[PDB]
């Protein structure tokens, strides 16, 4: 071991921050997940495992939605994506909401998000989050898109990958059958087919959670008189939505 | 540089994880069986000879039944001692930049390389000259030459002088003891090989966990990785 | 053993900053980054280190970015630790404009950020900035002007520089060509006419690249700056040397 | 050996020797002496300039705090400065609230009662300050209580009351002699003499009215630092006497 | 080893980390004040040695800090360019509180103080920085030359230098400046300001730098010219004996 | 100090990165080839004496064979050791000042220099009076010398002849084992060939990956650069 | 302390810079060229006992040749080592008050006297009486005596006893080996005076740079400096 | 403890820093030219053995002139050794009461005690039985003893030895190297004896340095002063 990778404050000979690079470590090991992007659609997907049956899964998210139009996933220590969840719905609103009158656009959302993720870094005495994120959404002058963001603070925008235990491949067979075309449904295809070969477990409709962002949903907002406010794009598959895209392989 | 790149290269390609991995392979089946047969070779010789009564004969001629085991013994360490030095080639050639960080691999690689050195000792055996350890290692892959050696010194002892196999002018020693002594030059020197077997099994069994448990870091010490820098 | 270099607020018995010239070494670590000045513009060219098959680059930018509508630079180093900057960079650069109802001078903005990273290299419990900065801009005391930053704290003006990886080279061939006067379709000509020789990849590619320059004249009485599409690059790139 | 690096540390013997050392940095400032006289008292230093180009009189090695209060230092220079500061504050303020002057003591007290505010850590209070000041105090002054005081300042917090003293490089040599001189008739001109002759003893170089700075006060004018010439002429008188005897 | 910390004293009663910030003013050009009697002047080398870049906005090395005081330094760049500015506003915020513009002593001693704060509390690292304030106080004619070192302390001096090979120009000046009778002549001042760098400049005078200040307020920088009709006039009587 | 730079300089032009890179070069190709060249020459011949029978003819004569490989042994011994200390003449004179800061370059070279010792420890071999760590070296590049020291003694005690009768018989000393160890001489001498030139290539292609990736460090252990400070 | 002062004083200006310069000077011109010619020296002279063959003829007389090699070089240690005690005596004089600060010249001090101890110890040589770290040093200057007393005990076994009456002898012994190894004991030791002297040019070589270049802090380990107390 | 005080006074009272001083200024002057002296004494002896045929008439008979120098060596040493246990007992009786603290003199006294330790060391010799460092020491003040048993031993091969009827030889020899070596065992112990006080130079100059040097602290090791408690 180094002498240089146990404080945020220090530079490695080289130049490498240490502490990060382990933390980036805890994600490396999470739970596989990916994210595809597709020409009138985005869909991120992570897997499930449960520490026993006895354990209701259903009672904890991992596809979460931040804004109406934008829902994101993780891989690497669950519990602080919970609350990096809480955090990241509010600053879009004390940030962005209540000073413009509307939501967030994507790209800066995710900005708001890894500047929170900055703070942990620059600054002994705390340490950065063990969780990367993929975040997916769309806004009226940038069409759909799709981010990562590490403990590291940085972010960038793919077509289509992944992150966790088994990434190495998925990210390998992803780059394999992608192209600016497919349609959403062929996107929610070529992700089960990839959240496939990366799991040791089963492939029922609770160990998989999948969700997407796509096409307007004027029947979940829960009131009608109003022309513009049209509804949400962000879709939580159901447990059962899922198994039956399952049988036609 | 794109020179200095190919020899590197070259080397690599010569002393694959490949190579390493087939001598794995053949000491979990070949070559364990094989101590495992000269272990009991020489566990009978020992129990003949228990059971023997030494004479003036007996000082004029060599055991050829012994003389099989520890050449059939010495055969043995040197095939173990040049697997091993293909094990090693393949990692030393492999060691990264000399660096004061991200030896995480490094120190794997460093670990594995000793505990087969600790093998090679045991093989290469004593010895005659000695390092500050002694000679608690049982016995070398020079068994045959310390024993004809030993045997030899006795011989000459017991046997006499100007002369030739009988009663005559040419004499030896009395000694009851000398008689009983290249007894048990034959005795030992048959235990010995039991045991420097014994261990033997044991120190390789332990190299196999060794290697396929941390092969990955030997062979990728480092896994370059640039996120956060762009 | 026991070294000088645990922290910034420490001499070495030499007057050496050891954290701070690590932090300055983890710049040949980042992509290669140009700075031309010419007799009528300024260019500023860049290559995209980072790659995948998969990985979005026709929208987002990750080298070049506007601070002020005069003024633009080029990033090398920390992601992170870039944006920190580059925002701050802004608001100052809008609190002049705010007060003296002018634009904002380019050393002066140069300086302020200097003045920044100088700070992270003196007060504990901080770790510098590990960036290092290429600017390039125009105001009406000094014309065009070209300068450059790096972690310690230090900022100087150049005729045509580079930073990043393999400088030592980049740097070289320039200070061979550059003729004093060069004008602008020069420079950006230039600009590959030497980011290709210090390149790895078995051909130079555009959507690994990223222009920019800054144009003024008697015409718009002002200075019109432009940040190249991937399409332009693509091709002003085949009009040069790529099939 | 390793209880000596921290100054809020106690050895096994209860000591503190990062406050020693701190003493320890005195000596090697250059010798600076006070002789008290029932006439005023006397303050001289040796100046000791590592170049000819140094400005002499940049060197302040003695200094004013009020018009009845002078003094010499000894070691660190920047540290002195803050002391010097304080005091003359401290002087002024109390003349501010009582119409009156500061006695000796109480003067000297409240500098080290300033001393007196180093550690860092938060145990209740608080005294920014991380370490000991590296300086000692010769306090020179005279009041219509007690009349003609000479005190010692040390970073420890305490303080003496001397009838002569010296501190700094020569504090060995120089204290010895001044144990077999000083005497309670001395006078005022002997006193200059004689803290002339001792520096010039365990000083080093040729003793000249430019290595060497010579103060006093008195009831009469106060605090007042002996021009070159006065200095120069008390040396040559002095330097004879040695002659016959 | 007890250098590593400020707020430590060694046995014998040093403070290192403070000694070693002075190592560094070393490792920076040379500089070196020399006052007259009607004037002062500053010098400085220019480190030409890997130049391919611009030229108008240049580093003199030398700055103004009110109208009639100008500060060089030698050391950690970065690091003087705080102290210069910090010493600008106080010169400024001196004049809004008291009508009189700074005295020369005053500033130096404001910078100083500077310095001496930031050897104070830990978490905190001494500026690498070393420097010659020189100018004239307001209304008055007497020269005035003061040097500061990173450890807090300031001085006054006839002449003097800082910086890599300090000890060498500083030898020359002290067996050519006679204390009894400083150069009478702004143009015998530079004479003998020049002629102390070229002992260390490695030829040309595309490698000094001169600025002249006077009272009044009156200040002025060199040219490279005008400095070249010196290296041109010394380089005469040189080898003339 | 116009002068005391000279020395230094034509130090360091004498022996440059070339002629070490040259070093490397060799054992690369020629030197390697050699080596495993040698391993089987001694691997055939110790097959040999394996399936001979030994008289009292053998002992009147020394095989030209053996002392044909142990002399080409020792030559190559000979040549490593001196290439080696061509690298290391190559180190040694670019150490940099001493300092207690700025040793991360230094510290490559020391390391080098350290295997490269080991190397030359290897070629050198064990000799006859020794280091701490005794002799667990196969054999020393004095092979030819303890071979005949060895055989020498034997040939004395088997060997000692005169004429009597019609009939022919002879005269040296008995025990049957004492002839056999004449054979074990010639044949553990050439196993010990094999062994000392197994390890010796491993050593080699080690020195070379640990050179070709360092050598930067080890010619340019420090790297100026002020830009702080000015 | 005035009489204290005076002897330190005289003892630095017996032995100052000046004096272990000279001897830098010394070994940069004529003492490295005499050793690479001692080299050739013997480097030929192996060559001419490689192609001779011995004869009892051989056995009657010491080769003068060689003994002209083996004494050319004692007589180079002898020098050497002389002239390293002067820069050890420059140097040892210096050391400063032992103190537990401002060591950092002190540290330098140390460090090139280990080194000129580390060169001392290679002339001096081996011996034969043994240092922990063995004898892994090629040959001490006391060649000449070690190699006389080589071949003195094999020119007894050869040469012989011959005890006297007229009617039987003795010998001049056969082994075949004993009279090779007479032969190589020639060869031996004119190996050993190459690579100790190729070893010895390194050597030199390193403490040349090491010297030039820590010189300044060899002289002054100390720069007393007090311009913060006043 | 009245009692218990005065015992300890009587001690260094009976050696004073005046007793160590002057055994520093006697090693000053005297001691050191008597060195340089016996230097050159044996570098002419060494000088005429090498401009010498020996012969069997050397053999009959021990070269006085070398006793005479071996002998003042012996005594030089003898001398040295106990003005250094003078200077011992000095410091060794003033060594304070054992602390945890205040022990930055305590340090000076041990570090100028180990220097004169490995005075002693060198001038006591190696002997014949050994000190983990070996004998790197070159030759004891058991020169003389040392000596008469080397020649001893081979005067006795190259002379013979007899008895009565037969013949008066008895033991002895051709060997022309034996001869040589008889001249050898001259030559050798007269460099031994150049090169032994060549370093002892250095070392006695060395420990008068660092005498003079750290004398304060030597005999007060701490410095009682309490002015903080009261």
């Amino acid at each position: 071991t180094d002498r240089y990778s146990f404080s945020l404050t220090t530079f490695s000979p080289s130049g490498k921050l240490g502490q990060i690079d382990y933390a980036l470590t805890a994600v490396k090991q999470g739970v596989t997940s990916l994210g595809i992007k597709a020409t009138n659609g985005v869909v991120i997907a992570t897997e499930k495992k449960s520490s026993s049956p006895l354990a209701m899964s259903e009672t904890l998210s991992k596809v979460s939605l931040l804004t109406p139009d934008i829902g994101a996933v993780y891989s690497g220590m669950g519990p602080d994506y919970r609350v990096l969840v809480d955090k990241s719905r509010k600053v879009a609103h004390t940030s962005y909401k209540r000073i413009y009158g509307e939501y967030p656009p994507t790209k800066l959302l995710v900005s708001e998000v890894a500047k929170i993720m900055q703070e942990a870094t620059q600054s002994g005495g705390v340490r950065p989050f063990g969780v990367s994120l993929l975040i997916a959404g769309h806004d009226e002058f940038n069409g759909f898109s799709l981010y990562q963001v590490d403990p590291s603070g940085s972010y960038f925008p793919w077509k289509a990958t992944a992150i966790g235990k088994g990434s190495v491949a998925a990210k390998t067979f992803l780059e394999k059958r992608w192209n600016d075309e497919l349609e959403l449904e062929d996107a929610i295809h070529i992700a089960l087919l990839t959240l496939k070969e990366s799991v040791e477990g089963e492939f029922n409709g609770d160990t998989i959670e999948l969700a997407i962002i796509g096409d307007e949903n004027p029947d979940l907002l829960g009131y009608t008189g109003i022309p513009t406010d049209k509804g949400p794009r962000f879709r939580k598959l159901t447990s059962q939505e899922i198994n039956d895209r399952l049988e036609a392989l | 540089p794109p020179k200095r790149a190919a020899l590197i290269q070259n080397l690599r390609d010569s002393y694959t994880e490949t190579s390493s991995f087939a001598v794995i392979e053949e000491w979990a089946a070949g070559t364990l069986q094989e101590i495992e047969g000269i272990a009991k070779a020489a566990a009978e010789a020992h129990g003949v000879i228990r059971n023997s009564t030494y004479g003036r004969a007996q000082a004029e001629k060599s055991p050829e039944q012994l003389l099989g085991v520890l050449q059939r013994y010495q055969d043995l360490c040197h095939n173990v001692y040049c697997q091993a030095e293909t094990i090693r080639t393949v990692i030393a050639i492999r060691i990264p930049e000399h660096k004061e960080e991200d030896n995480l691999g490094v120190a794997v690689q460093h670990a594995v390389l000793k505990i087969i050195d600790e093998l090679e000792i045991k093989t290469l055996g004593s010895g005659e000259k000695s390092g500050s350890g002694g000679a608690p290692t049982p016995i070398g892959m020079y068994a045959l030459r310390e024993y004809l050696s030993a045997r030899s010194t006795v011989e000459d002892k017991l046997l006499g002088v100007d002369a030739e196999s009988g009663k005559t002018k040419g004499g030896g020693s009395q000694s009851p003891s000398l008689l009983l002594e290249l007894r048990q030059i034959d005795a030992d020197f048959m235990l010995k090989v039991e045991l420097a077997t014994t261990h033997l099994s044991t120190m390789v069994r332990a190299v196999i966990n060794a290697y396929l448990l941390n092969w990955k870091k030997l062979i990728q010490p480092r896994t370059g990785s640039d996120h956060m820098v762009s | 053993s026991r070294r000088y270099d645990s922290r910034t607020t420490i001499f070495s018995p030499e007057g050496r900053l050891y954290q701070v010239e690590y932090a300055l070494e983890s710049i040949s670590h980042a992509g290669t980054a140009i700075g031309i000045m010419a007799s009528d513009g300024i260019v500023l060219a860049a290559e995209r280190k980072v790659t995948s098959t998969l990985l979005e680059q026709d929208t987002s930018t990750e080298k070049l970015y506007k601070l002020n509508d005069k003024i633009a630079v080029a990033v090398a180093g920390l992601t992170a630790d870039a944006e920190i900057l580059i925002n701050t960079a802004r608001i100052h650069a809008q609190n002049y404009l705010k007060t003296y109802n002018e634009d904002i001078p380019v050393e002066i903005l140069v300086r302020r950020l200097s003045d920044i990273k100088q700070g992270y290299t003196q007060h504990g419990g901080l770790r510098p900035f590990g960036v290092s900065f290429i600017y390039a801009g125009y105001d009406d005391r000094y014309g065009y002007q070209l300068y450059t930053s790096n972690p310690s704290g230090n900022y100087t003006g150049w005729k045509a520089i580079s930073v990043g990886a393999n400088t030592s080279a980049a740097q070289t061939l320039l200070q061979m060509d550059y003729k004093d006067d060069m004008k602008v379709d020069d420079a950006i000509e230039l600009a590959l006419k030497t980011l290709s020789k210090t390149t790895d990849s078995s051909a130079l590619t555009y959507d690994r690249l990223e222009f920019a320059t800054i144009r003024k004249g008697a015409n718009d009485g002002e200075v019109y700056q432009k940040i190249f599409k991937p399409q332009e690059i693509k091709d002003i790139l085949v009009k040069t040397g790529i099939t | 050996s390793e209880y000596d690096r921290g100054v809020s540390t106690f050895s096994p013997e209860g000591r503190l020797f990062q406050v020693e050392y701190s003493l320890e940095a005195i000596k090697l400032g250059s010798t600076a002496i006070g002789i008290a006289t029932k006439e005023g008292v006397v303050l001289g230093v040796e100046k000791r300039a590592t170049s000819p180009l140094l400005e002499s009189d940049s060197i302040e090695k003695i200094v004013e705090i009020d018009r009845h209060i002078g003094c010499a230092m000894s070691g660190l220079t920047a540290d002195a400065r803050s002391m010097i500061e304080h005091a003359r504050t401290a002087a002024v303020t109390h003349n501010l609230y009582y119409d009156e002057d500061i006695n000796v003591e109480s003067l000297t007290q409240s500098v080290c009662d300033l001393a007196l505010r180093f550690g860092e850590g938060a145990s209740g209070e608080e005294r920014l300050m991380s370490r000991p000041f590296g300086v000692a105090l010769l306090i020179a002054g005279h009041d219509a209580d007690d009349g003609y005081q000479l005190f010692h300042a040390e970073p420890s917090g305490t303080f003496y009351r001397y009838n002569a003293k010296a501190i700094g490089s020569g504090s060995e040599g120089a204290q010895a002699e001044l144990l077999n001189e000083w005497h309670s008739s001395l006078t005022l001109k002997e006193a200059e003499l004689l803290v002339l002759k001792i520096l010039k003893q365990v000083m080093e170089e040729k003793l000249d009215e430019n290595n060497a700075q010579l103060s006093c006060i008195t009831k009469q004018d106060g605090f007042k630092i002996y021009d070159n010439e006065k200095t120069a002429e008390l040396i040559k008188e002095l330097k004879e006497k040695e002659a016959a005897e | 080893g007890y250098d590593r910390a400020l707020s430590i004293f060694s046995p014998d009663g040093h403070i290192f980390q403070v000694e070693y910030a002075l190592e560094a003013v070393k490792r920076g050009t040379c500089a070196v004040g020399v006052k007259g009697k009607n004037c002062v002047v500053l010098g400085c080398e220019r480190r030409s040695t890997l130049k391919l870049q611009d030229t108008r906005i240049t580093p003199s090395k030398v700055s103004k800090i009110d109208s009639h005081v100008v500060l060089s330094f030698s050391g950690l760049n970065a690091d003087s360019r705080i102290l210069i500015e910090k010493a600008r506003v106080e010169a400024q915020s001196h004049r809004l509180t008291l009508e009189d513009p700074v005295t020369v002593e005053y500033l130096t001693r404001y910078v100083a103080g500077v310095q001496q704060r930031y050897t104070q509390s830990g978490g905190v690292r001494p500026f690498g920085v070393s420097t010659l304030i020189a100018g004239f106080d307001p209304r008055d004619d007497e020269p005035k030359l003061y040097q500061t070192e990173p450890s807090g302390i300031y001085s006054s001096w006839s002449a003097q230098t800082i910086g890599r090979n300090s000890k060498t120009v500083r030898e020359f000046l002290e067996k050519n400046y006679d204390r009894k009778e400083p150069p009478a002549t702004v143009e015998e001042c530079v004479k003998l300001t020049v002629r102390s760098l070229l002992e260390v400049v490695q030829t040309g005078a595309k490698n000094i730098e001169i600025t002249v200040v006077k009272p009044d307020s009156d200040i002025v920088a060199l040219s490279s010219e005008e400095i070249n009709q010196y290296v041109t006039q010394i380089e005469q009587e040189k080898q003339e004996q």
